[PDB]
């Protein structure tokens, strides 16, 4: 009765240690005649003849279980791989000692591996146990490492999951390039200032560089990192006040290969409890089939429940990793690694030193920077949004109203219409109507500055799907919205269902419903029955990608004009009001106020009797945000006093 | 409907509360073939193996076309790769056009691209491993992914029918399916107890 | 919805798809005392002992008020009659009175009213049985129906309360229910985990 135990070890002293270690698991645990064996080999240089020597060990001894603990001095990448793939050929577990790399959790690779350290990714509950101390919601995660990092934002994005509330903004890209400053531009721009970088030396290093070149060591910024960034010569460079992460007794080799050998004792203490006990053979001579109970083992060495260890409680958890892991938090005090804090499990004590952050005094970060500044999108609508051309540089003409009331004008950016069809300048432009003075309004209730520019295609924004794969993906002025191109759509946008689902709205501002615009014979509205089946005489249709396209989409007994509408829509509403004009239409599907401010303009234009629909333009927003109550309500006390009548006065009410 | 996973080894207990919440029709089922036979069995325990219902699996438990247990449902349909029309000669026919397409098409580029190791004892600039994307050879669009998969890669979509057998119902196109039965019957005969 | 029967003792196989069939809120169960804690257990692990799915059984449930089984639902509605305020002591009261009058109105029409059975070894048209349909003692409607009913008895209407008692709501008059509580008290766990 013997059990062999193999050993992947560096130096011949843990050697010693592992064979002290075998004989004191013979110590207390029975006079059974079981008794257990060692086998340790050491390095090569490449890790091919490693493998070999480790199969023409292993398969002469028949050990169990395999413990590797490879110390990276030449190079930092993949070095218990082979041991771990030549004992997962035959289901023979490996635990791993030294080696903390996220390709290893994922036991598609790896069948029959575990570890008693910690990855990197749980890491990121402790960066989401960062979150809870300083009540923080927001965060800008930097991902450098392409190799495990996107386990770690997958580990982050699973633990907000139960707080429903994403990252602002996640980057990924490559490690090896060094001209990274447009991503920390995209990470300037925004309000957070919580930043979390998992990385290797170099990456991190290049970015501590590139972070210094931009004062992203000032007040407000917050650095959160793992072990790999507060080593090497990214700690040379490292900035000052930064929080790190740190493994406690991480390093120390002997009592975590004791605690080891401890485990896998227990673990074979057990394993003899139990019958159907096979052996795994010598594979070299025509064993291809695995070890039979390999998965059994397995079994018994994921719910191995431990509560003694010299590091301390050693804990699998349903994927083979240390549960319960205690951590150092350090802080970088004027380039010393200072400890300020200790990590049980499921919550944080910082110890009597204060955490000195990266800015000035002591104070926390409310990392939150608000802007005063907001991108505003908007599309030229001729009885809301007047887009006009600069008279001399720049500048608007100052035109009075029939008061003498001058109108308010702003300097907007418009772009044309057809970029390759012409030298394309993207000039400036002049602003107002209806909704840029609403805006105008808004910016005198509340302190803020904004920024009016245009869309670049002049669509609303409807759901479409993209060619590859069939996903779903929006353009127009949602599709700028969500791509953080914009920040509040103060534009003549209808409220919907599809669009609710994905941004927020605020109270509409304007009431009205859909409309028929014809030339005068009568029409009297969609419940003409002869529009229902139209032909050649019935040349009707809408904008191309409209809120009027998604409204006749749900509809299903709309849908046969549906299906003819869809062959003669217009990119924009006054092309379609220049083409009925000539008498190339034969009516138009359109809002109510816009029409009839046609027909103030031209007596020919008729809207008809019926109205559908009705609805609301209110204000495009975001998420969640600190722009959601005052701007409802500053609507609506707009909406309490004349001002929306005197809003209608400028333009809705005014005929001519 | 929700998303039901499992702890361990099911008790029958909570677990079984996790099962009984299932109403709706076609259930996808993701576990290993040592753990489908005991969930299977447990759905037919509780009456989940109707011909209202439809169990979809992936080539996960699909392995070996002989080894059929009795707890399949009459009505499973499983997608694998393995195409009795395409054997080995004309898979490994399609491997050298493809090292023959990449090696004739990177001679274009740089002379001198087979370097190999000297030996595999004591320890590159132009490599195959970016310049498999763009290969087509005999017609067949070979292409790679960035994760190592095919582009456009031979799907075969299986069915089980009353007769305990694999029965290859569904081909492909470059990107959509092809059936051979666009009328799906009922496949109702999970056993005589219907 | 339809009535749900049940086969047999249930292997929880084919009556699991019967008892699938309810979407509805209000359930009514008829059945014996073992036969109702095995479909309330049922119902527990298909989750039909929640906050819009109520239950009300008859007193061929219940049994008895003294003894209140386990796998009742805090909230489960019972109709039955044995009531504390209706006690043992007048219930015999009211059985001798019953027995009193039916022997003294059948005096004043035959005289030799007691004939008994002699004894139960060894091997009548003045009866009680004909008589006593209309009878009524110290102003109690006591009458007795031709299938051996009273007429007007007493039905109290009650639940499980939060702490496994059996609290009595409503009683019932020889037309109208008297209740008291017009809004339906929630009775919010039912169970642990709701
Ligand atoms: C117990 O382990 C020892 C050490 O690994 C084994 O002794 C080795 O046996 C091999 C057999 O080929 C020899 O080549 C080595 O010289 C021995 N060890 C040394 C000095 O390196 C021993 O065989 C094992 N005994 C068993 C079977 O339990
Ligand atoms: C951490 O490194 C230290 C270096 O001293 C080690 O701890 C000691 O290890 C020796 C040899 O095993 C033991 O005799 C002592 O009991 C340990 N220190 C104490 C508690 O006095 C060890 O390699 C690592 N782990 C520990 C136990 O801290
Ligand atoms: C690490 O472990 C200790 C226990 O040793 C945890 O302390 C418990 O924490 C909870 C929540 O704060 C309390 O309700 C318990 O009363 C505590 N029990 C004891 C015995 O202390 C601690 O929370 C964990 N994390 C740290 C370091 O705060
Ligand atoms: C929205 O407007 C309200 C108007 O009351 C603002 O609330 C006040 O602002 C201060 C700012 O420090 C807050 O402390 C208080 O909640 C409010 N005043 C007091 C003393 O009651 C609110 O800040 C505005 N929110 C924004 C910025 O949109
Ligand atoms: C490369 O380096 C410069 C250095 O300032 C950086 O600003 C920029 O992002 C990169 N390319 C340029 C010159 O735009
Ligand atoms: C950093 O801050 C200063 C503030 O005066 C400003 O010149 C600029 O934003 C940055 N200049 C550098 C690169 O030091
Ligand atoms: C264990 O071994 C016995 C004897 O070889 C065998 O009969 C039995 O099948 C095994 N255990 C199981 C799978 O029940
Ligand atoms: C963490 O440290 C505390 C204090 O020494 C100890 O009680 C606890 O068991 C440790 N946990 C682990 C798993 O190291
Ligand atoms: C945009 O529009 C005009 C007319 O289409 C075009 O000539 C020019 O490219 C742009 N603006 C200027 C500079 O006129
Ligand atoms: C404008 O901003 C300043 C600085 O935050 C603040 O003092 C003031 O109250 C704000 N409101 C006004 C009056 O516009
Ligand atoms: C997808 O196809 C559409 C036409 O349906 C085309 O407009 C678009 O350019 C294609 N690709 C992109 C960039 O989505
Ligand atoms: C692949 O090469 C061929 C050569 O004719 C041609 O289709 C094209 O240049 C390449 N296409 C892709 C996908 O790169
Ligand atoms: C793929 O598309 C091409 C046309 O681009 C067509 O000739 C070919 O038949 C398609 N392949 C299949 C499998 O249908
Ligand atoms: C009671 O019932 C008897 C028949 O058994 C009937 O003759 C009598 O009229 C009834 N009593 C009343 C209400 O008078
Ligand atoms: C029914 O009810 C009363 C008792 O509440 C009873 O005395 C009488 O027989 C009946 N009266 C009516 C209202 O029918």
């Amino acid at each position: 009765k013997i059990v062999n135990i193999g050993a992947v070890l560096s130096t011949r002293k843990h050697e010693q240690m592992f064979r002290e270690a075998v004989n004191q698991a013979n110590k207390r645990h029975g006079s059974w005649k079981i008794q257990l064996n060692a086998t340790s080999v050491t390095h090569k240089p490449n890790a091919i003849q490693m493998a070999l020597s480790v199969c023409e060990d292993l398969i002469s001894s028949q050990v169990y279980a395999i413990l590797v603990s490879h110390p990276p001095t030449p190079n930092d990448h993949f070095t218990p791989t082979p041991v771990s793939y030549t004992a997962g050929f035959y289901r023979i577990p490996v635990l791993g000692l030294t080696t903390r790399m996220s390709i290893y959790s994922d036991k598609s690779i790896h069948l029959s591996f575990l570890r008693t350290v910690p990855p990197y990714s749980h890491q990121s509950s402790v960066w989401f146990e960062m979150m809870r101390v300083y009540n923080w919601n927001h965060i800008i995660l930097l991902v450098s490492d392409d190799h495990e990092g996107r386990a770690a934002q997958k580990r982050l994005e699973t633990l907000l999951e139960e707080r429903e509330s994403k990252a602002e903004k996640v980057l990924q890209f490559d490690p090896g390039t060094k001209n990274v400053t447009a991503l920390l531009m995209e990470a300037r721009e925004l309000e957070a200032r919580v930043i979390i970088l998992s990385a290797s030396e170099d990456d991190a290093a290049t970015v501590y560089r590139a972070a210094a070149m931009l004062n992203m060591t000032g007040s407000g910024y917050v650095w959160l990192v793992g072990e790999r960034e507060i080593s090497g010569n990214a700690l040379r460079y490292a900035p000052d006040g930064i929080i790190g992460l740190q493994l406690i007794n991480g390093k120390n080799e002997s009592a975590h290969i004791s605690d080891a050998v401890g485990v896998v004792a227990q673990a074979v203490h057990e394993l003899l409890e139990k019958e159907n006990i096979t052996d795994p053979p010598r594979g070299c001579v025509g064993n291809t089939n695995i070890w039979k109970t390999g998965p059994l083992f397995k079994r018994v060495l994921m719910s191995s429940k431990y509560a003694d260890g010299v590091t301390g409680r050693v804990e699998f958890n349903e994927d083979g990793d240390r549960k319960f892991a205690n951590y150092s938090i350090m802080n970088l005090q004027n380039r010393k690694l200072v400890q300020v804090g200790i990590y049980n499990g499921t919550h944080v004590i910082p110890n009597d030193r204060k955490i000195i952050w990266p800015g000035g005094e002591t104070e926390k970060p409310r990392g939150y920077q608000m802007s005063t500044r907001l991108k505003i999108v908007t599309i030229h609508q001729e009885p809301f949004v007047y887009v006009k051309p600069t008279m001399s540089d720049g500048t608007c003409k100052e035109e009075f109203t029939v008061n003498g009331d001058p109108v308010k004008k702003v300097i907007c950016t418009g772009p044309n219409d057809t970029s390759p069809g012409s030298p394309r300048h993207t000039v400036p432009q002049c602003c107002y109507g209806f909704c840029i003075d609403l805006l105008i309004k808004l910016a005198r209730t509340m302190n803020f500055t904004y920024e009016v520019h245009l869309v670049a295609d002049g669509k609303f924004g409807t759901q479409e799907r993209v060619n590859n794969s069939n996903k779903k993906e929006w353009n127009g002025m949602m599709g700028e919205l969500l791509s953080g191109q914009a920040d509040m759509i103060v534009a003549p946008l209808t409220i919907n269902n599809e669009r609710a689902q994905y941004i927020e709205f605020s109270k509409p501002f304007k009431y009205q419903g859909l409309t028929i615009l014809v030339k005068k014979e009568r029409i009297t509205g969609i419940n003409d029955p002869r529009l229902r089946n139209p032909s050649d005489k019935f040349i009707y249709a809408t904008v191309k990608q409209s809120s009027v396209d998604i409204y006749f989409r749900r509809q299903v007994e709309l849908s046969t004009m549906y299906r003819h509408m869809e062959k003669h829509n217009y990119e924009s509403a006054a092309e379609a009001i220049q083409a009925v004009r000539d008498n190339k239409l034969h009516a138009f599907i359109w809002d109510s106020a816009v029409l009839e401010f046609e027909a103030s303009q031209k007596c020919d234009l008729v809207t008809t009797g019926e109205l559908f629909f009705r609805s609301g333009f209110g204000i495009g927003m975001r998420k969640d945000s600190p722009w959601k109550q005052n701007v409802s309500l500053s609507i609506l006390k707009s909406h309490e006093n004349g001002f929306m009548e005197d809003l209608d006065k400028t333009w809705v009410r005014y005929q001519e | 409907q929700n998303v039901i996973t499992l702890d361990t080894s099911f008790e029958d207990a909570k677990t079984q509360v996790q099962l009984k919440k299932i109403h709706s029709s076609v259930i996808l089922l993701y576990c290993s073939k040592d753990e489908a036979v005991l969930i299977l069995s447990e759905a037919r325990s509780l009456g989940l193996t109707g011909y209202d219902f439809f169990w979809i699996v992936p080539s996960l438990v699909s392995g070996n076309t002989e080894l059929i247990p009795k707890e399949f449902p009459s009505g499973l349909i499983s997608v694998s790769y393995d195409d009795w029309d395409y054997s080995l000669e004309a898979r490994v026919r399609d491997g050298l056009g493809i090292l023959t397409t990449a090696a004739s098409s990177m001679l274009e580029k740089f002379s001198y691209i087979p370097e190999a190791k000297a030996s595999c004892y004591g320890q590159p600039l132009h490599t195959l491993h970016q310049f498999m994307v763009n290969v087509t050879w005999d017609g067949k669009d070979l292409s790679f992914t960035e994760e190592g998969y095919q582009v456009h890669p031979r799907l075969v979509v299986i069915v089980l029918n009353k007769d305990r057998e694999w029965e290859k119902v569904g081909k492909w196109e470059n990107q959509t399916l092809s059936l051979r039965h666009a009328v799906w019957p009922r496949y109702k005969s999970f056993s005589d107890c219907e």
